[PDB]
Parts: structure tokens; C-alpha cells; sequence
């Protein structure tokens, strides 16, 4: 018969420490390696390559924004004159600041805080 | 807990089974691996026989079921590899913990199978064990997992048995 | 390796999700490129490539182009182009497919994929509102 | 990886696709000029004012949602053809 | 910088020839051969 069958004690039925323990584990798989596959792989796995198929704007998620706030700035222009040449000129920077895709919403607002400062100084 | 087992990993033993006493005196409960760390220090204490030391490592283990401190591979696994040090009378409460570390449900690692096999050869029951992990795909469980299969080959090298 | 052969390999976990995959009419993949040689053998890796994995593939040579300039030392840089236009493959096919010959995209050798997905109108364009 | 010209997108229907009648196809039409080819009968919107791809592909579905619901639309203006 | 800019509003290789030539000559720079 085999030893898995037999008496048994009948006992019982059904921080750093651990960060050190885990790295310990760790080591029971590590070995050289192998192929060079296996290089690519534990170097993707690292993050140094690039993912495959690429992607151009991977890594960038400009802060989730969406379209609308890069479309339509319009409404950063509340505090401004609303019918005199202020309006005209906060407008039309608003529209070129629209058709710019190399800032994030961010950056466009703070502009858009900065000249609503200079003017209030002025 | 973590006085007590810094204590044992710096070979302390007999003032960690002290603070433990003081430990219980102060109605606290331990941890699984301050368990451990006091069943290492018991068997490395010096003086005493095989028998004495097994009945603290009963004594220990009842505690571990009062204090409602379940047993895992940690345990079982330090269990073993103290348990080599007492070479023959060691056999049987080896293969007993083997028997309840699979009734409460623990699955053997490799480091099981590495500590029994190694306290037995000093061996048919590399049959028994190997007819158990033929096929299985194992992960790391325990830090002497890696040093299963070189034992195992000794076997193979002390039985001269091919198929093993 | 002749007797010594893994036993069991892990096959990688391809699991068939619930969403609807991406279709692609077309995927048109120009490599550009400073060798004439480099280019017909990646132009043959890509198209066998595509046979084994079933894609439709047909291969033409856009134009070259140089530019010249001066310091007299007069310099040349010569572009070389290949255009793979596959068609009628999904989202997954073109993926993996993508992937493999990136990977396998050799040196001084730029690309350029065109995907051509395709998609139905919106629910907000059936019809007028009323 | 970085490479500026990835955030195009290029939307091209045919505008025989679109429920459009008289008036609104040549509302349409003259309303985007030169996207539209009338040897095709395609309308293409060309999106990169955005800094990603998702964010131009949903400007350009935005902007097609937009110029169907102006087209057939009749203001007053419209009267006097 | 972006101060002088919004006040405004209000209103190949990066060598030097030689290098470049010797890098060239040599083959050193990728697909710059000589007509």
C-alpha cells in the first residue's frame, strides 16, 4: 500500500518579514537565462522593451481628458468682458488655443488664468 | 512575535522559549511564524532527547489548536527538517506529519518531499512519492524547494534504479 | 536536441472574450528603407508570413525617392518603399500578425501601418430628432 | 516612441449611406465643401486637433453627429434659397 | 519664454561641416553616401 494512507496526528481538520519571505521565494525559480526569447520576455516584463504591436502614444493618456475639453474653451472666458474687445480677443485665443495638440487642458488653462490676471491688473 | 523569532534566527533559543512563557503570561496569542521559530528553538535546544523534544513539538502544536493558530506549509515543512536531525527514530512522526499536513489539506511542496526523502536516506519510498508528482506542475512554496531534485537524484545514484 | 526533449510546454492563455473584435477592411503597411535587398527579403518574410496565417496579401513598390545636398561634397540619401496591403483580416489576426513582423522589423528599417477599420453608423444618425 | 503624426484620423462615408433627402444632402455638401468628392460621393473628415487618437476619433464621430443634425435642420435663412 | 510669448500676443544633424564630413566620409552616419 502506498504512504499515503495510514495514521495521522488527527489534530485538527480543514510587514518586513513577509517582504523578505516573498523575495526569498523568489529565488527558488531564479535561474540564468535561457534563449534570447527568453531575454526579450523577462526585459518586457521589466518594462524596457517596447510593446509590440506599437503604440505611438503608449505611456500617455493626457490625463484622460476628453475632446470637448480641448475643443471648447470657451467656458474659462466667463469671468472676461462678454461683448467688448477683450471678448473678441480672449475668443479668438481660445479658438487658436483649440487647435493646439501639443498641450493638455492643463497648461491651456493656466494661459487662460494668466491673461485674466493681466488684464484685472490692467 | 517578531522578538521571538529575530531571537530564534540569531540562534536564541532558549531565551525565546522564556519570552514566550512570558508571552503566554501576558495572555497574548503568537503568530504562525513565531510557532515556527518555537518549534526550531525546542529542537536546537541542547541536552535533550529525542523524545522529550517531540512531546514539546505535541505540547506546541495543541497550543497552536488553543490559540486558534492554524498550521501551514511553513510549519509542517520546519517540522521535517528538524525532525532529520534524529536520523531512524525520526521516521514515523515524519511520515505521520506528512499524513496530516495532506488531511488538514496542505499540499505537499517540494521541500516536503526534499526534508523526508533526505531523512531517510542516511528508501524505497522515492516509488511512492514520485508515482505521486509524476505530471504535476509546482510553484514556489517554500525556500528548499530547489533543492528537491538534487536529492532525489541521489536516490536514483544510491539505488542505482534507471527508471527512477 | 535528440533525446533530451521538454515533456509539457505551457502554451500562452488566449482567452475568448465577450466583446465584438475590431474589423479591418484593409491594413496597408509601407517600409521604407536605405537597401533594395533589405526590403525584398522582409517583402518575402511578411508575405509567407501572411500565407501560413491565412490573411489576404498582395505586395507593390511605391516610387523611390532621394534627396541630395551639398557642402563641392555632394551627399545622397536614397529612400526605398514597399507597400503590403493586406485585406480582410479582424482585429486579433491583424494583431498578431502586426506584432510578429514588427518584432521581426530589421535594421534601418522604418514602418508606417495604415489600419482601415471599419464601423456602423450611430444610433444618432438613423434618424432626424424630433 | 513617441511620434507626433499618430493622432490623425481619417473618417470616410459615403453619403448615399446617410438618410438624407434633397434638401439635407445639399445642405451637407455645401456645407463641407471640399471633404466631399462628388466623383465618390465620399465625405471625408480628417480630426487632429486632439493630442491622442480616441480623443480625434471621437471629435470626428462628434462632428459627423453634428453636421447631420444641421443639415436637416431648416432655419429661417433657409427660406430664401 | 511663455511670459514673452503672451506679451507678444498682446500686441539636420546638429554638427559642425567637418565633423559632419568625417563622420560621413568614414561611413559613421547611416545612408549619407556620396553621389
Amino acid at each position: 500500500k502506498n504512504i499515503f494512507t495510514g495514521k495521522r496526528l488527527n489534530i485538527f481538520d480543514m510587514s518586513l518579514w513577509d517582504v523578505e519571505f516573498a523575495k526569498q521565494l523568489a529565488t527558488v525559480n531564479e535561474q540564468p537565462l535561457q534563449n534570447g526569447f527568453e531575454e526579450l520576455i523577462q526585459w518586457t516584463k521589466e518594462g524596457k522593451l517596447w510593446e509590440f504591436p506599437i503604440n505611438n502614444e503608449a505611456g500617455f493618456d493626457d490625463d484622460g481628458s476628453e475632446f470637448h475639453e480641448h475643443i471648447f474653451l470657451e467656458k474659462h472666458l466667463e469671468s472676461f468682458p462678454k461683448q467688448g474687445p477683450i471678448r473678441h480677443f480672449m475668443e479668438l485665443v481660445t479658438c487658436g488655443l483649440s487647435k493646439n495638440p501639443y498641450l493638455s487642458v492643463k497648461q491651456k488653462v493656466e494661459h487662460i488664468e494668466w491673461f485674466r490676471n493681466y488684464f484685472n491688473e490692467k | 512575535c517578531t522578538m521571538i523569532r529575530g531571537m530564534v534566527k540569531h540562534r536564541a533559543y532558549e531565551q525565546a522559549l522564556n519570552l514566550y512563557t512570558e508571552l503566554l503570561n501576558n495572555r497574548l496569542h503568537a503568530d504562525v511564524y513565531t510557532f515556527n521559530a518555537l518549534i526550531e528553538a525546542t529542537v536546537c535546544a541542547i541536552n535533550e532527547k529525542f523524545e522529550e523534544k517531540w512531546s514539546k513539538i505535541l505540547e506546541l502544536l495543541r497550543h497552536m489548536v488553543a490559540q486558534k493558530v492554524k498550521p501551514n506549509l511553513q510549519t509542517f515543512n520546519t517540522i521535517l527538517k528538524c525532525l532529520r536531525r534524529f536520523h531512524v527514530f525520526a521516521r514515523s512522526p515524519a511520515l505521520q506529519v506528512l499524513r496530516e499536513m495532506k488531511a488538514i489539506g496542505i499540499e505537499p511542496s517540494l521541500a516536503t518531499y526534499h526534508h523526508i526523502i533526505r531523512l531517510f536516506d542516511q528508501s524505497f519510498i522515492i516509488y511512492d512519492i514520485m508515482n505521486e508528482l509524476m505530471g504535476k506542475r509546482f510553484s514556489p512554496k517554500d525556500p528548499d524547494d530547489d533543492k528537491f531534485f538534487q536529492s532525489a537524484m541521489s536516490i536514483c545514484s544510491s539505488l542505482r534504479d534507471l527508471e527512477l | 536536441l535528440h533525446v533530451d526533449v521538454p515533456k509539457d510546454l505551457t502554451k500562452p492563455v488566449v482567452t475568448i472574450s465577450d466583446e465584438p473584435d475590431i474589423l479591418y477592411k484593409r491594413l496597408s503597411v509601407l517600409v521604407k528603407g536605405h537597401d533594395k535587398a533589405v526590403l525584398d527579403s522582409y517583402e518575402y518574410f511578411a508575405v509567407l508570413a501572411a500565407k501560413e496565417l491565412g490573411i489576404s496579401i498582395k505586395v507593390h513598390e511605391p516610387p523611390r525617392k532621394i534627396e541630395r545636398f551639398t557642402l563641392r561634397v555632394q551627399y545622397e540619401m536614397r529612400t526605398l518603399y514597399r507597400c503590403l496591403e493586406l485585406e480582410h483580416l479582424t482585429g486579433s489576426t491583424a494583431d498578431v500578425y502586426l506584432e510578429y513582423i514588427q518584432r521581426n522589423l530589421p535594421e534601418g528599417v522604418a514602418m508606417e501601418v495604415t489600419k482601415t477599420q471599419l464601423e456602423q453608423l450611430p444610433e444618432h444618425i438613423k434618424e432626424p430628432i424630433w | 516612441v513617441r511620434n507626433p503624426r499618430a493622432r490623425v484620423v481619417v473618417l470616410r462615408v459615403k453619403l448615399s449611406s446617410l438618410n438624407l433627402d434633397d434638401h439635407a444632402k445639399k445642405k451637407l455638401i455645401k456645407l463641407v465643401g471640399e471633404r466631399y468628392c462628388k466623383t465618390t460621393d465620399v465625405l471625408t473628415i480628417k480630426t487632429d486637433r486632439c493630442p491622442l487618437r480616441r480623443q480625434n476619433y471621437d471629435y470626428a464621430v462628434y462632428l459627423l453627429t453634428v453636421l447631420y443634425h444641421e443639415s436637416w435642420n431648416t432655419e429661417e435663412w433657409e427660406k430664401s434659397k | 519664454a511663455d511670459e514673452r510669448l503672451r506679451i507678444n500676443s498682446l500686441r539636420r544633424w546638429r554638427l559642425s561641416r567637418i565633423v559632419f564630413r568625417h563622420l560621413a566620409d568614414h561611413g559613421q552616419l547611416s545612408g549619407i553616401q556620396r553621389a
